[PDB]
């Protein structure tokens, strides 16, 4: 599989030019296809053959291959046009897509997340189990990296982080549970979950008593 | 009139088998080539497979060639996908999408697809929560942690519905294990603790669980 690798995320104001890149070895020799998914939709195509548009989609869409590299042209992003965009390409008969890139047409603005954290229950304690819970609240734009660490030091194992939800004021939610043993928990001065957006980092602190 | 209509979708242990059929309405079946492209929650498109429009010409991406069978039946005018041995990895919706020529050719592209159909492979089982209460200036937080159910969905309310401004029910998280787990926070008076009673209901229908915890600091 040859991959097309495509920055993760992008961010637009309503009015401007948003540029989607797509890139790999095989393409350029190749036609690229540019795929649209709105949230909980189909994908539809808005690219086709490079710079073709199909007669449906609109003109403010454009396309470029040059070289290795393939670029989705938005002008005069409209909030409507926020959407996954992934390129594809033709690998002889096998299809290929892009990683995709998230583009978010700013509709709002910056929000750093409320995080809440709370230690295990004592009738969990009691079952011989240990669930740390941290909520992610009221964060824009939608995208958060969770981190735990034991007095300071990273925790990987055990971790279930979910995905940001979109909640109903259009700000975005997540949450993420750390399991440990009463034993683990009673063993250690603190737990922290430390979630970062937008560069900024929040740490809640939680310990035994 | 021109649509694909994916069927087939369902739960299936790993290990299992599942047959997708996608019916076409609008065009000529037989005149386009047929293609399958698969999403994982919260993930990419990935393509899965195609076939010509004589059903003459297959094709299957590196990670389902061995399990994965596309077929179709144009008196029928429904394209088939068997996959066998199923892989929790496999887990995704399904989309047929019709390609704009016969086979897969240089510039061709999906024009139409339909809304596609959900399979979930998991090795788990029906299982009620157990309910715990989530305890810590002007406000508090108090909580109930969903833990360990399957399948979803779950409701919660907060004393019975009588809180529900200041209530937050957060999505699920899929654990490893296969089962789910929930959490639903309230935004209550700090003064107010030790007064006041909070009880969160917790109903999951599948298992016919119902199960009300007092939430005390």
């Amino acid at each position: 599989s040859f991959e097309l690798t495509q920055p993760p995320s992008v961010s637009v104001s309503p009015g401007q030019t948003a540029s989607i890149t797509c890139s790999g070895d095989k393409l350029g020799d190749i036609y690229a296809s540019w795929y649209q998914q709105k949230p909980g939709q189909s994908p539809v195509v808005v690219i086709f053959q490079d710079n073709k548009r199909p007669s449906g989609v609109p003109e403010r869409f454009s396309g470029s291959n040059s070289g290795n590299t393939a670029t989705l042209t938005i002008s005069g992003t409209q909030a409507l046009d926020e959407a996954d965009y992934y390129c594809q390409a033709w690998d002889t008969s096998t299809s290929v897509f892009g990683t995709g890139t998230k583009v978010t047409v700013l509709g709002q603005p910056k929000a750093n997340p409320t995080v809440t954290l709370f230690p295990p229950s004592s009738e969990e304690l009691q079952a011989n189990k240990a669930t740390l819970v941290c909520l992610i609240s009221d964060f824009y734009p939608g995208a958060v990296t969770v981190a735990w660490k034991a007095d300071g030091s990273p925790v990987k194992a055990g971790v279930e982080t979910t995905k940001p939800s979109k909640q109903s004021n259009n700000k975005y939610a997540a949450s993420s549970y750390l399991s440990l043993t009463p034993e683990q928990w009673k063993s250690h001065r603190s737990y922290s979950c430390q979630v970062t957006h937008e560069g900024s980092t929040v740490e809640k602190t939680v310990a035994p008593t | 009139e021109v649509q694909l209509v994916e069927s087939g979708g369902g739960l299936v242990q790993p290990g299992g088998s599942l047959r997708l059929s996608c019916a076409a309405s609008g065009f000529t079946f037989s005149s386009y080539a047929i293609h399958w492209v698969r999403q994982a929650p919260g993930k990419g498109l990935e393509w899965v497979s195609g076939l010509s429009g004589g059903g003459g010409d297959t094709d299957y991406a590196d990670s389902v060639k061995g399990r994965l069978t596309i077929s179709r039946d144009n008196s029928k005018k429904t394209l088939f996908l068997e996959m066998n041995n199923l892989r929790p990895e496999d887990t995704a919706i399904y989309y047929c999408a019709k390609l704009t020529g016969y086979g897969s050719t240089p510039g061709s592209y999906m024009d139409v697809w339909g809304k596609g159909t959900t399979v979930s492979v998991s090795s788990a089982s029906t299982k009620g929560p157990s309910v715990f209460p989530l305890a810590p200036g002007g406000t508090a937080a108090l909580g109930c942690l969903v833990k360990d159910y399957f399948p979803e969905p779950v409701t919660v309310s907060w004393n019975s519905g009588a809180l529900t401004s200041g209530v937050h029910t957060f999505p699920a998280v899929l654990q490893s294990s296969g089962l789910y787990s929930l959490s639903s926070v309230v935004t209550v008076p700090s003064s107010s603790l030790g007064t006041q009673t909070y009880i969160c209901n917790v109903n999951h229908k599948p298992s016919n669980t119902k199960v009300d915890k007092k939430v005390e600091p």
